[PDB]
C-alpha cells in the first residue's frame, strides 16, 4: 500500500499586465480508470485576488487547500480584517509545504493572482516548497506539451520577426485554449474539460471549455 | 469574607463568590445589545467615545466564522481568548463537515469552556460575557454567555454598564421582532443601546459599532462609512 | 546548476546560471540562484532548491534578529556558522544544499561554502553545482587576487558561461554580483547565448 | 582516509602532521586547510574526517575544555584527562540517535607540572583515537590512506630519543612517503610540534 | 502577602495582580507617542539614576522591526522580554508572509505573552507604546499588563501620564506635521519629568509615513527640537 | 564480525588456592595492528582480576563503568566486592543492554581470601555466566585456547606449574590466531601474593 | 474556620463541610421532580427564567445522555452540564467498548464516582448540582439521584430543589405500582405548578421529559400538549 | 514540580520578593567598576584577612570568558549559579557562532536570567547584583551592572553592595572621562575606601586591558593604597 | 475479509447503490449473507469495497458521531454532504498516520431534493459524480452507467436506473471473480434510504459458442 497516488491532470497560468489566466483540467484519474470528468478541486480560491492551482495527489491538494485557507482565515483576524496579498500567500505556501518536507504533500502547486500594483503574478512550487516567480507556467502531464508552445508564442526567442504588441486578456486565453486542445490530442492523461479563471481587478470570471472526451 | 478568596471554595450559603465577582467584571464593561428577528441578528456595541479630537479603537465585536460573531463586555483579554477558542473550533468543525458549526452546538462549547475554568484551583473564571450571534439551518440564534458558564438563548438582550435601561426598553418591544424588517431591528437594537449611554452623549459612527448576521448575510461588522446608513439617519426621542 | 564565488582585493564576486532542470526536462530558465539575505550577505542556492530557499531565508531571520538584539550587524563567520549548525543537526534528515555565504563585515570580505552535512569552509575561491568542474577549469586560469572589479566579473561571467556551454543542467542567464564594504551590487544579468556571440564573435 | 594525519612522540616533544587537502568529491579545492586544532597551550588534536563532524567535535572539545579552565580558575587539565574526555564523548556518540562522530584523532600534548604539588607525568603524551572511541597511548600513530606507509616507515626509523632536528628530518620522510605512494594528493602537510614551551608551528617541513 | 492567589477577582470585578501591576506603571518613566499623518513619534524620559550611566545603554525606546518602534514604562527588565517576543514575531511574520508585520498584529503578539500568567508567576509590570507604519498608515497602540491592546491617536504612560493626557486634550489635532508632533512630545516631557530637560536626559524616535522607516534621534537632533520652542 | 574487530584473547585458569588470568598484548583494527602493549586485564581489588575482550571502544567504556560500580560498592558497602557478586553485577550490567549490547566478553578470575576457593566466570556479551571449576577463555583465540587448556590443565595445580601451562596455552593459541599475540601479560593471584608476568612470544 | 475552606478536610464531627455547602446550592435552586412507573420514567423540572425575553428551550436543565438515559440537573446548571458531558462519555464508552446500552444502575454509579472524585482532592471543588439519571435499559425503568457528595440512591419518586419538602409530600399521595407514564406527566407538572412561589419567580416554565414504552424506550422532551 | 507563584505584585505595584533580593545586595560586600580610555578596573571588598582562610589565593572577581570578568554583591551561593550559567552561555555561544561573545551581549543574557527568576513560579529572585566588565573583540572597553530585578545598565563607573549609593554619589563628583591604567586603579580604590574598612588587605582588584587581565598583588596594591590614604588625609584637612 | 464491488447512480429525486452480499477472505467466498450497505443516520447510506474490518470501524465511528451530535446538542442532523466530509477527513487522517482505512467507500444520501452521491479512496481521494463505482465496478459497470447517463441527459427515471444497475450487476457477476448473484440495492429518495431484500439477476449461459464442441481445444 502506497500512501501517494498521482491523480494526474495539468494546470497552466499566464500573467499579463492587468490580469492572470489560470487553467486546470477537470480529469481526476485514479489507477487505470477515471473517477470523474468534472473535478473542480484542481483550482481553489484563497482570496478574491489569489488562487492556488494544484496537481498530483487530490487528497493532499484538498488537505493543503484547507490548511492554506485556515492560515489565510487566521491572517484575516490577526491583521484586523485585511486579506493577505498574493505575494504573502505565495511565501506562506512555500513555508507550509516545507514544514511537511519529512512527509511531503505530493502536490505541485501554483499560487496565482495580483500584486499590490495590479500587475498579475504567478508562483510555482515543488512538493517540498520551492517558490519561483514565473510569468507563464504549466505543471502536470502536459507540462512538456504546453510549456514549449507558450515559450515560442510569448517570448518569440528564435524569431527575426518583431515581438507582438503586448498580448491582451482574450488573446492569452485563446492561446491557452489552443495549447490545451493540442495537449488533449497528444497526451493521454489530459482531457474532458478545462476550467479557466481570468483574475482581473474587476473580479474573477471562470469559463469552462471542452476538450477531446478521450 | 473568608470564602471569596478562591474559586474552589463554596460559601456556607452555597455561592461561588469568585464567579459572582467575575460577573461584576461584565456589568462594568461597556454596554452591548443583541436582538434577533425572523431572519437576522443585530449586535450594537457602545465603543469608548472620543475625548475631544483624541481617538481610542478597542476590538469589542469579533467575527468568528462566516455565520457567527461575538460582542463582548469586561476583561477584553479573556474575550480575545474566547474569540481565539471559538474561531479555532468553528474552523476545526468547517474542516471536518464542510459547513458552519450549528449555533446550539457552539452555545454548549463555550458553556463547557467556561465551566472547565470555574472548578480547578489553578484556573480562574473568565471576566468576559459574550453575545454570540449567528445563523444556521435552524434560523438565527442570539446567545448571551456569562462567566458562571451559563448560556442563555435570548430573543433580545443587553450586557454591560447601565444595561438595565436597555433591557427595560427591549422588554416593551421584543415581541414585534419576528415581524420587523432588518432596518427596524437595527433601530430597536440602537434605541436600546442608546438608553444605556451616560447623561447627554449620543450614538454616532465614532462611538458605536453595529454587526449583522442572518439569511444569506455572512457576519459583517459595520464601522464608519458602512454604518452611517443606519446611524446618521437615527435620533433618540421619548 | 553552476554557481561560483571568489575573493579578490576588490571584494567577492558571486556568479550563477539561471536554470533548474529535473535531469532531462527543464522546469524553469529564470531561477534567481543568488539569495539576497541581509544587504551585506549573499547566499547562493545549489542542490535541493527547496532546502536552500528555506534555510538561507531562516539564516536571514537570525541575521536580522541579531541586528535588533546586538544593535550591530552579524559577522559572515557567524552567519555561515548559523547555517552550518542547522545543516549539522539535519545531516541524517537527507537535506541537500551546497550553499556559499559571501559578505563584507568588520574583518574584511569572507566567503564560506556550507554543505548539507554541516560542513563549513573558508574558501578564497569556490564553485558548486553540476557544472562546477567546468567553471573551475576557466576560473583557475585567469584568477589572481589583484583583479580589477571589471576583470573579476569578466572572469566569473566567462567561468559560468563555459559551464553553461558544456553542462546540460547548467544554462540560461549568467547573473554576477559583487560584495564590497558598502554592501552588495548586482553587476550584470547577461543571457548565456548573447555571451557566446561576445566571447566568440566569428 | 583521503587526508593523512601522522604523529610521533620522543623524549621532549610530540610532532603532529595533517594533510592540507580540502576535497569536494574528486576536486582539490585547496592544499591549505589546518586540521591540527589547538585545544590548549600544550595540547593539540590532528582530527581527519569530513569537515562537518571534524569541526563540530574539535569545537565541542575545545569549548568544554575552555569551560573547565574557567570553572577551575585557570588550571590546565592533564593530557590523559582530555584524551579520556574526547574518547568518552566519541563513545557516547556511537549509541545516540546522531550516530558516531566520523573522525579519527591523533590527540597530542605535553603535561608540565601545573603547580609545586604535581607528581604526575611530566613530558609528552600522544594518543591514537578511532571514531568509535578506541583510545590508546602510542609512541607514533597515523590515520588515512598514507597511515600504513608511515606507520611501517616509523617502525624502521623512529627511536624514542631523537632531537627536535632529527624529528624534522623524520617527519619530512613520513610526509614525503605519503606524497610518493598515495594517489590522493596530500601535497602540503601542516606540521605542529608540542614542547615544554607550548605549541610551535614547524614551517620548515611540509 | 500570599493570602489571595494570583488568578483572583476583587469584589468589583478587576483581577488583583493586574490592577496592582497597573500601579507599577504609574511609578515608572513617562513615555508618549503622537500619531500624525506625516508619521508617528515616540519620546521617553530616560530617568538615569546617575551622571555616570552611559545613557545610550538604558534605551527606553527599542527597534521591533524596520517600521515599528516600542517605548516602555514601568519594569524595564520585563519590557525587554515583551519586545524580544515582539521582534521574534515581527520576523516570523516576515519569514512566513514575505512582508512587514502590521502594527496591530505586533501589539496582539505582545499581549499573547501578557495573558499567560498563573507559566509565569505574575503579569509583566510594563505598559508598551508600540508605534509603526504599514498599509493602514502610521498607527500608535498601547499594551497594558491586562492584555488590552488599544490603538490611540496620542497617549502617555508612566509617572505624569495623567498630567500629559491633560495637555493632549488641549494641544493635539489629527492634522499635525511630524515637526509639530516632535515639538509637542518634548514640550510635554519638559513640563512633566522631574529633572531639567537635556538632549541626553530623554530619547525621541519617529517612524515617517513616507519611507516607512524608524529613525532614533541622536542628542544633536533632539537639541534641534528644543531649539524651535 | 564486530567482536573480532579490535582483536585480543583472555584466559583464566584455576589451580589450588590460586588462579592465573592471562591476556594477549595486541590491539588491532581488523588485520592492521595499532599497538603491541595493550594488555586486557584490569584489577578490581586484591582478590579479583577480569579481562575484557571484544570491541576495544566497549572494553574501555564498559571497563570505566565496572570501575565506577566497584568503587561505588567499596564506599557504600565498606568492603571489597567478592568474585561471586562482581561477576553477577557484570551480568546485570551486560543484560541491562540485551537489545543494543556491549561487544565485550568479560573473563573474571577471583579467589575468596579466607576459604582459598577459586571462582571463574566467562560472561558472553548479554551476560550469560559460565562458571566452571577448571578454566575459561574468550576473544579471537577462544577456539584454539579451549583446545590448549583442555589438554594441558589438571585439577590441583600450584601457582608456578599453572602459569607455565596458562602461558604455553595463551602463546601456542595466539600463534594460530591473526588477531591476538605480541606476547601476553599473565597475572598469578594467590591468597598470599599477586605475581604479574610479561611473557615473550611472536611478533606476528 | 479552616475546617470548611476545602473538600480535602473532615471537621472534628467527621463531615466534609464544602460538600454540605455545595448541597445548599441544590436546595436554593429550581425544583425538579421525577417518577419511575412500570411503563418507564418521567422527569419534570421548573426552570426559573430571570428575563422575560428568553427563548423556549433556553437553559435546558434536561439532557439526553444516551438513547435510553437522560440526566435532569437540579442546582448550578453549568456544573451539571460537566456531569452530563461525563455521563455521556461513559454511556458511549459502554456502546463503543462493551457494545451495549449502559445500564441505568451503572450510569448512576459512574456519575456518582465522578461527582465524588471532586469531594476528595483539595484542587477541585464539589459539584453544585444533584443529577437525576433516568434510564430504561435492560435492567428495566430506573430513576437515580447523584448528589454533590457522589451519593447515588435509586428512587421510585424524587424531589430536589427549594420546594423539595412540599413536592415530596405530593409525590407520596401517588401510587407508583399503578400510575402510567401518561398520568405521571400531568401529576408531576401539576405538582411543580402547585409548589412554585408565584411572588418570587414570576417568569418560569415546566420542562418535562420521559422514557417509556410510549416513546420507544427513547429519552425525549414530552410534547408541549401533554405538559398541563 | 512546585510552580506556586513567589514573585507577585503588592497593592502599591512593588514586586516585594525583588525589593527583598535588593536588600540582600545592600547587606552584601561592596564591589566597584571603573571604565578608562584603554582599561577597566573591577575592585571588590573581601570579608577581611582572617588568619585561617587559605593563603592559596581565592579570587572574588570571577572570569566568565577570556575577555569578560564579573564581580558580584549579595548571596555568594546564587552568584556562583549566575557565573556558572554565564560561563556556560559564553561557550554555548562560541559553539553556535565562531565569534567570542561581547560583554554587552553576555550582560543581556545574565540580566535576562536574573529576570526569569523574578517571573518564574517556584523560584525566588537571585539575590545578586553583578558588575560585569570586559573588552569586545573590536577593542572597545565595556562596564555593566545587572541588579536582581533583571534590569541591566552600562556605566562609566559604578558600585554595588554596601553603601552603593554613597560610593556612586562620591564617584560622579570626582570621575573624569579619559583615564590611564594607573589613574583608574587609583580612582577604583579611592572610591571603595569611601565605604570599606581603612585596611588595604580586604580590597582585592583586577585590571582588564585588551587581551590582558591582571589581578594586583598585595605588594603592587599597598603602593596605590598608601598613595590614596595620604590623598584622603589631604581631603580631610581641607574640611 | 474483503468486500466485492459497489455501484451507485443518481436518478430523478434519488440515488441507487448496489453491492453483492459477499465478504471474501482472499479467493475463498467466506460469507454470502453479509449486508454490506449500511445506513448512516436518517438521510444517507454508505458501502465499501475492501477490508470489511476497516469499513466496520469507519462506519461505526461515523454513525456514532452523527447520532451523538444530533442527540447531545438540539441541532438538525448532519446533511449527507457533511457526513461524507466527516468520512473523507476521518479516512485522510488515517492515511496520514500510515494506519489507513484500506477501503474504497461509496456514499449516497438525500436531504430534501438535494441528492448527494460520492466515492472516497483509502488515501482520501474524494469525488462527487452522477454515477460511482468501486472495485471492478469501476473497470466494468461504470462504462455502462456513464453510457446510460449520456443517453438520458435530462436524468434517469427510477425504473431505467434500476434496469441499468441490474445490467451492470449481471456483468459484474459474469466477470468479477469474488462476486455472487445475490445483491442488495439502497435507494435514497426524499423519505430517506431503503435497502431492498437480497435479489439475484437473470443470467444467460446458453450461447451456441459456449457449447462443449466449439470451446474444445482439440
Amino acid at each position: 500500500w502506497s500512501p501517494y497516488q498521482d491523480n494526474g491532470g495539468t494546470t497552466a497560468a499566464i500573467a499579463g499586465k492587468d490580469f492572470v489566466i489560470l487553467a486546470g483540467d477537470t480529469r481526476l484519474n485514479g489507477d487505470f480508470c477515471l473517477h470523474s470528468r468534472h473535478d473542480q478541486s484542481k483550482i481553489f480560491q484563497l482570496t478574491p485576488y489569489t488562487y492556488m492551482a494544484s496537481n498530483g495527489m487530490q487528497a493532499d491538494r484538498l488537505q493543503l487547500q484547507q490548511m492554506l485557507k485556515y492560515r489565510v482565515k487566521w491572517y484575516k483576524y490577526n491583521n484586523g480584517g485585511k486579506v493577505p496579498s498574493t505575494k504573502a500567500i505565495a511565501q506562506l505556501m512555500s513555508t507550509m509545504l516545507y514544514h511537511r518536507r519529512f512527509f511531503p504533500y505530493y502536490t505541485f502547486n501554483m499560487v496565482v493572482g495580483l500584486d499590490e500594483e495590479g500587475h498579475g503574478v504567478c508562483y510555482s512550487y515543488d512538493a517540498v516548497g520551492s517558490t519561483e516567480p514565473f510569468l507563464y507556467g504549466t505543471r502536470g502531464s502536459a507540462a512538456s506539451f504546453v510549456e514549449p508552445l507558450l515559450d515560442c508564442l510569448i517570448n518569440r526567442q528564435h524569431m527575426t520577426s518583431q515581438a507582438p504588441p503586448e498580448m491582451t486578456k482574450e488573446e492569452t486565453l485563446a492561446m491557452l485554449k489552443n495549447a490545451f486542445t493540442g495537449a488533449a490530442e497528444r497526451d493521454i492523461y489530459t482531457g474532458d474539460s478545462v476550467s479557466f479563471f481570468i483574475i482581473t481587478k474587476d473580479g474573477v470570471q471562470q469559463e469552462s471549455f471542452e476538450l477531446r472526451k478521450d | 469574607n473568608e470564602y471569596d478568596s478562591d474559586i474552589t471554595t463554596w460559601s456556607p450559603t452555597g455561592r461561588l463568590f469568585q464567579i459572582e465577582y467575575a460577573n461584576e467584571a461584565v456589568n462594568n464593561g461597556s454596554a452591548t445589545v443583541g436582538v434577533k428577528g425572523k431572519n437576522f441578528v443585530v449586535l450594537a456595541a457602545l465603543k469608548r467615545s472620543p475625548v475631544a479630537e483624541l481617538s481610542s479603537y478597542q476590538e469589542k465585536v469579533f467575527e468568528i466564522d462566516e455565520h457567527v460573531g461575538m460582542s463582548i463586555s469586561g476583561l477584553v483579554a479573556d474575550g480575545r481568548v474566547l474569540a481565539r477558542y471559538l474561531r479555532t473550533e468553528c474552523m476545526n468543525y468547517r474542516y471536518m463537515y464542510s459547513n458552519g458549526m450549528p449555533m446550539n452546538q457552539m452555545a454548549d462549547m463555550i458553556g463547557e469552556k467556561h465551566q472547565r475554568h470555574i472548578q480547578c484551583s489553578g484556573k480562574r473564571p473568565f471576566g468576559v460575557g459574550l453575545l454570540l450571534a449567528g445563523y444556521d439551518r435552524q434560523g438565527p440564534h442570539l446567545y448571551q454567555t456569562v462567566p458562571s458558564g451559563d448560556v442563555y438563548d435570548y430573543k433580545a438582550t443587553a450586557m454591560g454598564v447601565r444595561s438595565q435601561a436597555s433591557r427595560t426598553y427591549l422588554e416593551r418591544h421584543f415581541e414585534h421582532f419576528s415581524d420587523c424588517t432588518l432596518d427596524e431591528l437595527v433601530t430597536h437594537a440602537l434605541k436600546a443601546l442608546a438608553s444605556a449611554t451616560s447623561e447627554g452623549i449620543e450614538l454616532n459612527v465614532k462611538n458605536t459599532t453595529i454587526a449583522i448576521v442572518g439569511k444569506d448575510t455572512p457576519f459583517t461588522i459595520f464601522e464608519e462609512e458602512s454604518a452611517r446608513k443606519y446611524l446618521d439617519g437615527f435620533k433618540m426621542r421619548p | 546548476t553552476t554557481t561560483l564565488a571568489f575573493r579578490f582585493n576588490g571584494g567577492i564576486i558571486v556568479a550563477v546560471d539561471s536554470r533548474a532542470s529535473t535531469g532531462q526536462y527543464i522546469a524553469s530558465q529564470t531561477v534567481m540562484k543568488v539569495l539576497e539575505i541581509n544587504d551585506y550577505l549573499l547566499g547562493t542556492l545549489a542542490g535541493g532548491a527547496a532546502d536552500c530557499q528555506y534555510w538561507e531565508r531562516v539564516l536571514g531571520m537570525e541575521c536580522r534578529l541579531w541586528e535588533l538584539r546586538n544593535g550591530s550587524r552579524i559577522t559572515v563567520a557567524a552567519a555561515s556558522k548559523i547555517l552550518a549548525n542547522i545543516t549539522y543537526a539535519y545531516r541524517n534528515h537527507g537535506l541537500s544544499m551546497g550553499t556559499m555565504v559571501a559578505g563584507w563585515d568588520q574583518f574584511g570580505p569572507s566567503l564560506y561554502y556550507v554543505d548539507d552535512k554541516g560542513s563549513r569552509v573558508k574558501q578564497d575561491l569556490f564553485s558548486v553545482g553540476s557544472g562546477s568542474i567546468y567553471a573551475y577549469g576557466v576560473l583557475d586560469t585567469g584568477y589572481r587576487k589583484d583583479l580589477s572589479v571589471e576583470d573579476a566579473c569578466d572572469l566569473a561571467r566567462r567561468s559560468i558561461f563555459h559551464a553553461t556551454y558544456r553542462d546540460g543542467a547548467s544554462g540560461g542567464i549568467v547573473t554576477v554580483y559583487h560584495v564590497h564594504e558598502k554592501g552588495w551590487t548586482k553587476i550584470s544579468r547577461d543571457d548565456q547565448t548573447k555571451l557566446y556571440h561576445r566571447y566568440f564573435p566569428s | 582516509m583521503a587526508e593523512t594525519a601522522i604523529a610521533f612522540r620522543c623524549k621532549d616533544y610530540v610532532m603532529v602532521a595533517a594533510a592540507g587537502l580540502n576535497a569536494f568529491y574528486y576536486i582539490k579545492i585547496t592544499d591549505a586547510e589546518d586540521k591540527i586544532t589547538q585545544l590548549d597551550t600544550h595540547q593539540l588534536v590532528a582530527c581527519t574526517g569530513e569537515n562537518g563532524p571534524r569541526v563540530n567535535f574539535t569545537e565541542y572539545i575545545k569549548c568544554n575544555l575552555a569551560l573547565n579552565r574557567m570553572r577551575q580558575h585557570g588550571r590546565h587539565s592533564s593530557c590523559e584527562s582530555t584524551a579520556n574526555f574526547m574518547r568518552n564523548c566519541l563513545a557516547s556518540a556511537i549509541r545516540s540517535r546522531e550516530g558516531a562522530y566520523q573522525v579519527n584523532c591523533l590527540f597530542a600534548g605535553y603535561d608540565t607540572p601545573v603547580s609545586e604539588d604535581d607528581d604526575g607525568v611530566v613530558g609528552p603524551q600522544l594518543f591514537y583515537m578511532d571514531y568509535l572511541g578506541t583510545l590508546q597511548a602510542v609512541p607514533y600513530g597515523c590515520h588515512g590512506y598514507g597511515a600504513c606507509f608511515v606507520t611501517a616507515l616509523l617502525d624502521r626509523l623512529w627511536r624514542p630519543d631523537l632531537s627536535q632536528q632529527e624529528g624534522l628530518e623524520l617527519m619530512q620522510k613520513c610526509c614525503d612517503e605519503v606524497k610518493r605512494r598515495v594517489i590522493i594528493s596530500n601535497s602540503y602537510f601542516f606540521v605542529k610540534a608540542v614542547t615544554k614551551n607550548g605549541v610551535e608551528v614547524i614551517t620548515a617541513v611540509h | 502577602e500570599y493570602d489571595r492567589g494570583v488568578n483572583t477577582f476583587s469584589p468589583e470585578g478587576r483581577i488583583f495582580q493586574i490592577e496592582y501591576a497597573v500601579e507599577a506603571i504609574k511609578l515608572g518613566s513617562t513615555s508618549l507617542g503622537i500619531r500624525t499623518p506625516e508619521g508617528v513619534v515616540l519620546a521617553a524620559e530616560k530617568r538615569v539614576p546617575s551622571t555616570l550611566v552611559v545613557p545610550s545603554s538604558m534605551s527606553k525606546i527599542m527597534e521591533v522591526d524596520s517600521h515599528i518602534a516600542a517605548v516602555m514604562s514601568g519594569m524595564v527588565a520585563d519590557a525587554r522580554i515583551l519586545v524580544e517576543h515582539a521582534r521574534v514575531e515581527s520576523q516570523n511574520h516576515r519569514f512566513t508572509y514575505n512582508e512587514p508585520m502590521s502594527v496591530e498584529s505586533c501589539t496582539l503578539a505582545t499581549c499573547d505573552l501578557s495573558i499567560q500568567f498563573g507559566l509565569m508567576s505574575r503579569p509583566f509590570g510594563v505598559s508598551l507604546l508600540i508605534a509603526g507604519v504599514d498599509e493602514k498608515g502610521p498607527q500608535l497602540w498601547q499594551t497594558d499588563p491586562s492584555g488590552t491592546h488599544t490603538r490611540y491617536d496620542a497617549q502617555a504612560i508612566g509617572g505624569g501620564a495623567e498630567a500629559a493626557q491633560s495637555v493632549f486634550t488641549e494641544r493635539y489635532h489629527r492634522n499635525m506635521t511630524l515637526e509639530e508632533g516632535e515639538t509637542l512630545a518634548v514640550d510635554i516631557l519638559k513640563q512633566v519629568m522631574e529633572d531639567q530637560l537635556s538632549p541626553e536626559n530623554i530619547e525621541v524616535a519617529v517612524v515617517r509615513a513616507d519611507d516607512g522607516k524608524l529613525h532614533m534621534y541622536t542628542p544633536t537632533e533632539i537639541k534641534a527640537i528644543m531649539s524651535r520652542m | 564480525s564486530i567482536m573480532a574487530y579490535s582483536g585480543g584473547s583472555v584466559m583464566a585458569m584455576a589451580g589450588k588456592e590460586c588462579f592465573v588470568i592471562i591476556s594477549d598484548n595486541r590491539l588491532g583494527e581488523q588485520l592492521k595492528t595499532i599497538s603491541t602493549e595493550v594488555p586486557k586485564l584490569h584489577v578490581v581489588n586484591d582478590s579479583i582480576v577480569y579481562g575484557l575482550t571484544g570491541l576495544r571502544t566497549d572494553q574501555q567504556t564498559f571497563a570505566n563503568k565496572v570501575q565506577f560500580r566497584t568503587e561505588m560498592y567499596k564506599l557504600r558497602e565498606e568492603r571489597d566486592i567478592t568474585g561471586k557478586a562482581f561477576a553477577a553485577m557484570i551480568t546485570s550490567m551486560l543484560y541491562e543492554a540485551r537489545f543494543g549490547p556491549w561487544f565485550v566478553e568479560p573473563v573474571i578470575g577471583s579467589i575468596d581470601k579466607s576459604t582459598g576457593e577459586v571462582y571463574l566466570c566467562a560472561t558472553d556479551l548479554i551476560g550469560a555466566p559460565c562458571e566452571p571449576e577448571d578454566y575459561v577463555c574468550a576473544g579471537t583465540a577462544a577456539e584454539s585456547l579451549h583446545g590448549m587448556c583442555e589438554a594441558l590443565w589438571r585439577p590441583g595445580m600450584s601457582p608456578e606449574e599453572l602459569f607455565e601451562i596458562a602461558a604455553q596455552a595463551m602463546l601456542s593459541a595466539c600463534d594460530r590466531d591473526s588477531l591476538s599475540g605480541y606476547g601476553a601479560v599473565a597475572m598469578i593471584v594467590t591468597k598470599d601474593k599477586v605475581t604479574t608476568r610479561l611473557i615473550k612470544g611472536r611478533k606476528d | 474556620s479552616g475546617h470548611d475552606q476545602s473538600t480535602d478536610v473532615f471537621s472534628a464531627e467527621g463531615r466534609v463541610f464544602q460538600v454540605e455547602y455545595a448541597g445548599k446550592a441544590v436546595d436554593n435552586s429550581s425544583t425538579a421532580v421525577a417518577a419511575c412507573c412500570k411503563d418507564g420514567v418521567v422527569v419534570a423540572v421548573e426552570k426559573v427564567h430571570t428575563s422575560r425575553m428568553l427563548e423556549k428551550g433556553s437553559n435546558n436543565r434536561i439532557h439526553a445522555v444516551d438513547r435510553q438515559a437522560g440526566i435532569c440537573i437540579c442546582g448550578l446548571l453549568p456544573d451539571g452540564r460537566a456531569i452530563v458531558s461525563r455521563a455521556r462519555q461513559e454511556a458511549e464508552n459502554s456502546r463503543d467498548i462493551f457494545a451495549t446500552p449502559i445500564r441505568g444502575s451503572v450510569l448512576a454509579n459512574r456519575v456518582g464516582e465522578f461527582m465524588h472524585a471532586y469531594t476528595t482532592h483539595f484542587a477541585y471543588r464539589p459539584f453544585g448540582c444533584s443529577a437525576i439519571i433516568a434510564s430504561y435499559a435492560d435492567d428495566g425503568p430506573q430513576l437515580f439521584v447523584s448528589d454533590p457528595s457522589g451519593t447515588v440512591a435509586g428512587y421510585y419518586g424524587v424531589a430536589l430543589g427549594k420546594a423539595k419538602t412540599v413536592a415530596k409530600s405530593e409525590l407520596e399521595k401517588l401510587d407508583f405500582s399503578s400510575l402510567t407514564c401518561d398520568e405521571a406527566v400531568g401529576k408531576l407538572a401539576s405538582i411543580l405548578h402547585e409548589v412554585h412561589d408565584k411572588q418570587k419567580d414570576k417568569l418560569y416554565e415546566v420542562e418535562v421529559a420521559w422514557v417509556c414504552d410510549k416513546s420507544d424506550r427513547k429519552f425525549v422532551h414530552v410534547p408541549a400538549d401533554m405538559v398541563p | 514540580s512546585y510552580d506556586r507563584a513567589i514573585t507577585v505584585f503588592s497593592p502599591d505595584g512593588h514586586l516585594f520578593q525583588v525589593e527583598y533580593a535588593q536588600e540582600a545586595v545592600k547587606k552584601g560586600l561592596a564591589a566597584v567598576g571603573v571604565l578608562g580610555s584603554d582599561s577597566v578596573v573591577i575592585a571588590v571588598e573581601k570579608k577581611s584577612a582572617v588568619k585561617l582562610q587559605d593563603s592559596r589565593t581565592i579570587r572574588k572577581i570571577y572570569k566568565v570568558d577570556a575577555n569578560i570578568y564579573l564581580a558580584f554583591a549579595g548571596l555568594s551561593a546564587d552568584a556562583r549559579v549566575l557565573i556558572n550559567k554565564a560561563q556556560l552561555e559564553c561557550q554555548r555561544f562560541s559553539l553556535n557562532y565562531e565569534d567570542t561573545m561581547d560583554v554587552d551581549m553576555l550582560v543581556r543574557y545574565v540580566a535576562g536570567v536574573q529576570q526569569k527568576s523574578t517571573q518564574s513560579g517556584g523560584s525566588r529572585p537571585f539575590g545578586v547584583a553583578t558588575v560585569i566588565g570586559g573588552f569586545n573583540e573590536d577593542g572597545k572597553p565595556h562596564l555593566w551592572k545587572t541588579d536582581p530585578s533583571g534590569m541591566c545598565s552600562a556605566w562609566r563607573a559604578v558600585a554595588i553592595g554596601r553603601h552603593d549609593q554613597t560610593v556612586i554619589e562620591y564617584m560622579e563628583k570626582s570621575y573624569k572621562d579619559g583615564m590611564s591604567r594607573d589613574e583608574c586603579v587609583h580612582f577604583a580604590i579611592k572610591s571603595l575606601l569611601e565605604v570599606v574598612e581603612s585596611g588595604s588587605r580586604n580590597i582585592e582588584l583586577l585590571v582588564l586591558q585588551y587581551k590582558e587581565a591582571r589581578y594586583l598583588t598585595e605588594e603592587e596594591l599597598q603602593k596605590f593604597v598608601v598613595e590614596v590614604e595620604k590623598e584622603r588625609e589631604e581631603e580631610a584637612a581641607a574640611k | 475479509a474483503s468486500g466485492g464491488s459497489v455501484i451507485a447512480i443518481k436518478y430523478k429525486g434519488g440515488v441507487l447503490m448496489a453491492a453483492d452480499t459477499l465478504l471474501s477472505y482472499g479467493s475463498l467466498a467466506k460469507w454470502p449473507n453479509i449486508p454490506r450497505i449500511r445506513l448512516l443516520g436518517s438521510h444517507s447510506a454508505v458501502c465499501a469495497t475492501g477490508s470489511y474490518a476497516d469499513f466496520q470501524m469507519m462506519a461505526k465511528q461515523v454513525e456514532d458521531n452523527i447520532e451523538r451530535q444530533k442527540m447531545y446538542h438540539n441541532v438538525d442532523e448532519l446533511s449527507p454532504s457533511e457526513v461524507f466530509s466527516y468520512l473523507h477527513r476521518s479516512i485522510y487522517q488515517k492515511r496520514c498516520d500510515f494506519d489507513p482505512c484500506l477501503c474504497q467507500m461509496v456514499f449516497i444520501g438525500v436531504r430534501d431534493g438535494e441528492t448527494f452521491l460520492a466515492g472516497v479512496d483509502d488515501v482520501g481521494t474524494r469525488w462527487e459524480d452522477d454515477c460511482i463505482a468501486t472495485g471492478y465496478g469501476a473497470y466494468i459497470a461504470l462504462p455502462l452507467l456513464r453510457q446510460a447517463l449520456e443517453k438520458n441527459p435530462d436524468g434517469l427515471s427510477r425504473g431505467e436506473a434500476m434496469r441499468i444497475l441490474t445490467d451492470c450487476l449481471r456483468v459484474l457477476f459474469y466477470r468479477e471473480c469474488r462476486a455472487i448473484n445475490k445483491f442488495q440495492v439502497a435507494d435514497a429518495a426524499s423519505d430517506g434510504v431503503r435497502i431492498s431484500e437480497p435479489f439475484d439477476v437473470e443470467t444467460h449461459w446458453e450461447y451456441e459458442g459456449y457449447c462443449f464442441e466449439k470451446t474444445a481445444i482439440i
